[PDB]
């Protein structure tokens, strides 16, 4: 029947419309904008003279589309005859696959939605679908992309990942309140996500194994699909798809990419609700796999061995879970999942672990909170004090930036500003940063201290070098670049600069927050922690972090942590894991011993 | 003294008269202080000895200055007389392994 | 290449000739790529172009002349696999299908390898010849036979050198001299030209149907 | 500007080594071995 | 070679973990229903240890 049918299509070829028609008729991608816009107009939307008489021929073109698109998906021939190489099978994908184009069904898939949103005095304001872009218009497109083309290759996987499904994963959990989970668009979003995208991801787990250049984009899947699993409003199928997904993803993952994923797990496994049984089979499914990355001191081979903040984690998940589990109630499912758990991470950590003493300072869970999970706290910068001697690296770096500025209007192409020219556009004046006027000293000179004085609030020494900068404090525009773009930075300071860029987010967030209160409404995208943010969004940021380390480290300040541990504190009798479990574990053995004698 | 490298990067020259086996070493124009006396008939190979701080690390550049041969001059006796600055096949990067 | 405008333009059939290799049936192709005769109408054909050797294939890569859904077809090595094969069906409805094929009718090629019809396109300045969707009647003209009577016997679209005396001269041209100009004259020489390919001369009919036919 | 008769007859032989900005000088040793 | 060797007071308290068990699994596995194989494992396994 699918051979027939495709070839009666192909016989007629204008049953697919004035696109994909050929002869002029342009792609699948651009019929389905032109599609959005005319449904943004009303003069070709409707007919301008329960659904009753309005068509919406937008979405009447939109859902032609996806219909077309997903008969042909269901009418491509099926793998077992791919395999086996049956010519015809092989002829009809090869036919389907010239008549859709796979950048067109990408494109499709990587349109954006609307989204509900929140007006003054509280409400919904909810787009209605009838006249708009719909979440099965791209469920077809799915379809006919994994049917025809299918998804085999790593780097097409995290393409379509981070062009396609992430933005909707992430429109789907920002979606998670009371008014708005219960919308249509979320509902519609859930149905699709479950349906098509997370299952097709548990297909094509298998190429998530060696995805350890894209940390920052395997992250932010993670979180958004760990937070749609926390969220309401969910069918017992949509959750068991997501557990699939997050099962399958998680046990071919290496184990240092999970790390802030146990981070968050710290904070919900512990309390052992009804939510804290897919992570309870997520931590033991992690531990009887990657028990040699964490008990080993040599590591896993390639992946190497802990870092002992994730020792720090699995010690807190182990003793957060047990004094959980033995306050807690009997529950038979949950005291048949939890001891596993237990067991895993028992296992995993070595039993000589000492606890790391070294405890640094302002760990972000501020970031987040509970039943909020982002709440963007900067860190105070009021009261900390300028030192007296980086007033010289204040003034090389706003010259610096100023430069770079310039040097970015020039390329614009703006001439020189002899003269303040606002109808020209060359108002900015364009003078060498001396002759800038003091008043505009602030502009460039106040972002500098912002991060000074937040570096000098995170304890740290910005430390001179008497062998590298006493030459250097010794020793009509014509601007000069400090390619600061080979300098490089080290691990450390590689740290340390992820760590400011996170807080220069949680600023921005703040901020942004602030307003979105104020408005009452309009979630912004990019109001996700910065672990859940992916790596063009988070380029900025990293990219103002490094420029002001990478100055320093030119200049010859040294930016350095700078926290001595008091002891070493060895106490093989106090501080080990082991010794911990075994003074508890023989409290409760005498705890019951006494309690079976009264 | 300490610079910004902007202009352009660190350019040391390394000169060798062999009349008189003289090496002597330009930091930006000015002569370092360090200078060596070899032997007679010693074979020197130009090298650096580099630890990565940065993808890209340095460029032995075969060119010249005022009143000096390149090194292919030296190098190659069909070019000995050649003041144009060449990078035969031959000269290649060699390694410590 | 155009035909109509022979009187004006002479056409180059030596170029457009092409030689029916098998006619298998549809199972027996099928059977044969999972491993004389009368064509008859449902029949996969092979068809050899006489100057080059190759195939007629619907090749895999497109130019895309603003169809950006019909394949180029060409010439390719190769005969194993189902590129080279088409499947010749009637036009019209007084033939069937498992009908002899006849030498004025009006055939529609059908490729294997994609199902696309072998179609005359207007889109560009030019006409171009693709394997699209939309079908194009095509006409088999036939222009040799199996006879070939005998190693003389001169015949339509022969290469042959005219020997002016016993083996003594040929009609050739001017070449050696290296000029365009002055290779348009004509003349009798003697010597290795005979072996040369400067002497060399084509017979081409003033007819289309049976030009490789013998010449009287 | 170099004289040719010098520039000829002397032996005098000169090559350069730029180290790249952003690679710290003090791990880059540049000169002669044998 | 990779692990440590565990302490003379962990050893120490593995010992009184076993005789613990021990004392409690006296004339009690009736009283401890069907958890009774669960105590003598652990009893193995420690005495193992």
């Amino acid at each position: 029947n699918a051979n027939v049918v495709v070839r009666l299509l192909i016989r007629r070829p204008e049953c697919f419309g004035p696109a994909l028609r050929g002869e002029g008729g342009n792609g699948l991608l651009a019929a389905m904008e032109e599609a959005i816009k005319i449904a943004e107009d009303p003069s070709r939307d409707g007919p301008s003279p329960e659904e009753d008489d309005t068509i919406h021929m937008g979405n009447a073109i939109m859902t032609f589309y996806s219909a077309l698109i997903d008969l042909l998906g269901r009418c491509a021939p099926e793998m077992h005859l791919i395999h086996a190489g049956k010519g015809e099978a092989i002829r009809i994908r090869s036919i389907l696959r010239s008549l859709i184009p796979l950048g067109d069904l990408v494109g499709v898939i990587s349109i954006a939605f609307q989204m509900p949103t929140i007006a003054k005095d509280g409400n919904v304001v909810e787009p209605d679908m009838s006249a708009g872009f719909c979440p099965d218009h791209k469920a077809a497109m799915v379809l006919f992309l994994d049917s025809v083309y299918g998804i085999e290759v790593q780097d097409f996987l995290l393409h379509l990942l981070e062009v396609g499904f992430l933005p909707d994963l992430r429109a789907a959990a920002s979606l998670d309140t009371a008014a708005l989970s219960a919308t249509d668009m979320a509902l519609a979003l859930n149905r699709y996500l479950c349906t098509a995208v997370l299952p097709l991801l548990t297909r094509c787990a298998p190429l998530f194994a060696g995805t350890e250049h894209h940390a920052s984009l395997i992250d932010s899947l993670l979180h958004t699909v760990y937070r749609l699993s926390k969220g309401c409003s969910l069918t017992k199928a949509q959750r068991d798809s997501i557990e699939v997904c997050l099962l399958s993803i998680c046990g071919q993952l290496r184990p240092s990419m999970m790390q802030h994923l146990l981070r968050r797990l710290v904070f919900d496994v512990p309390l052992l609700n009804e939510h804290a049984k897919m992570p309870l089979k997520l931590l033991t499914n992690h531990y009887e796999r990657c028990w040699k990355y964490y008990c080993l001191p040599g590591g896993w081979g390639n992946f190497g061995a802990a870092s002992e903040e994730e020792l720090h984690l699995s010690r807190k998940l182990f003793w957060g879970i047990f004094d959980a589990l033995s306050q807690k109630k009997y529950e038979q499912e949950l005291f048949k999942l939890a001891l596993p758990c237990l067991s895993a991470v028992a296992g995993a950590l070595p039993p000589d672990y000492m606890e790391s003493n070294y405890v640094s300072m302002m760990e972000k869970q501020s970031s987040m909170d509970s039943e909020g999970n982002f709440n963007p706290q900067p860190v105070d910068t009021s009261n900390i004090t300028i030192p007296e001697k980086l007033e010289y690296f204040i003034n090389k770096y706003a010259e610096h930036s100023h430069d770079k500025w310039s040097m970015d209007k020039l390329a614009n192409g703006w001439i020189y500003g002899e003269i303040y020219s606002d109808s020209s556009k060359v108002q900015p004046l364009m003078k060498p940063y001396k002759l800038l006027s003091e008043k505009e000293k602030e502009i460039y000179r106040w972002p500098i201290k912002e991060s000074l004085k937040t570096m000098l609030a995170w304890g740290w020494r910005i430390e001179r070098t008497r062998e590298g900068d006493s030459m250097a404090l010794y020793n009509g525009y014509s601007p000069r670049a400090i390619d600061m773009s080979n300098v490089t930075l080290s691990r450390d300071l590689h740290a340390m600069a992820e760590m400011m860029a996170e807080n220069y987010h949680n600023i921005w967030a703040k901020k942004k927050k602030m307003e979105l209160e104020s408005k009452g409404g309009g979630n912004h995208p990019l109001l996700v922690p910065y672990d859940t943010l992916t790596a063009k969004e988070k380029a900025k940021d990293r990219e103002k972090a490094q420029d002001i380390l990478k100055f320093l480290q030119i200049n010859g300040y040294a930016v350095s942590r700078g926290f001595k541990d008091l002891e070493l504190d060895t106490p093989s009798i106090e501080k080990r894991f082991a010794y911990s479990f075994l003074q508890q574990l023989i409290r409760y053995v005498d705890e019951a011993h006494q309690y079976i004698l009264e | 003294p300490g610079q910004g490298r902007n202009n352009n990067g660190l350019e040391i020259g390394c000169v060798v008269d062999a009349a008189s086996g003289l090496l002597t070493f330009i930091a930006n124009g000015k002569e370092l202080s360090t200078y060596y006396q070899v032997e007679p008939s010693t074979k020197l190979f130009p090298a650096v000895f580099a630890q990565a701080t940065s993808p890209n690390v340095f460029q032995f550049e075969l060119g010249r200055i005022k009143n000096v041969m390149p090194l292919s001059a030296g190098l190659f006796k069909s070019e000995h007389k050649n003041p144009v600055p060449q990078c035969p096949p031959r000269l290649h990067v060699q390694f410590l392994s | 290449e155009s035909t109509s405008n022979s009187k004006n333009v002479p056409p180059d059939l030596s170029i457009c000739t092409f030689v029916l290799e098998q006619s298998l049936s549809v199972r027996a192709l099928q059977e044969m790529l999972a491993n004389h005769r009368t064509l008859l109408y449902g029949h996969a054909i092979l068809l050899r172009h006489s100057y080059s050797g190759m195939y007629l294939c619907c090749l895999s890569t497109s130019r895309s002349s603003t169809d950006k859904l019909a394949f180029d077809v060409g010439l390719q090595e190769d005969t194993t696999g189902e590129a080279c094969w088409w499947t010749i069906h009637p036009a019209s409805k007084q033939r069937s299908e498992g009908e002899k094929v006849r030498v004025g009718d009006d055939l529609i090629l059908v490729s294997v390898s994609s199902e696309r019809y072998l179609h005359l396109s207007y889109g560009n300045g030019s006409l171009h010849v693709d394997a699209a969707f939309q079908q194009t009647l095509w006409s088999v003209a036939p222009i040799s036979s199996g006879s070939e009577a005998a190693q003389g016997y001169l015949i339509g679209g022969d290469v042959l050198r005219l020997l002016h005396g016993h083996m003594d001269e040929c009609l050739t041209v001017p070449s050696g001299e290296h000029g365009e100009e002055q290779r348009r004259t004509v003349h009798y020489e003697g010597g290795a030209v005979s072996v040369h390919a400067r002497s060399l001369w084509r017979l081409e009919t003033l007819r289309v149907a049976w030009s490789g036919s013998h010449i009287r | 500007r170099d004289d040719y008769d010098f520039l000829m007859q002397t032996s005098t032989y000169y090559y350069s080594v730029r180290i790249f900005p952003g690679q710290e000088p003090a791990n880059v040793w540049v000169g002669w071995i044998t | 070679c990779s692990g440590g060797h565990a302490s003379n007071k962990e050893k120490e308290m593995v010992t009184s973990l076993f005789c613990k068990l021990g004392v409690l699994v006296r004339h009690r596995i009736s009283l401890f229903g069907n958890d009774a194989t669960s105590i003598v494992n652990c009893l193995h396994i420690l005495g193992q240890t």
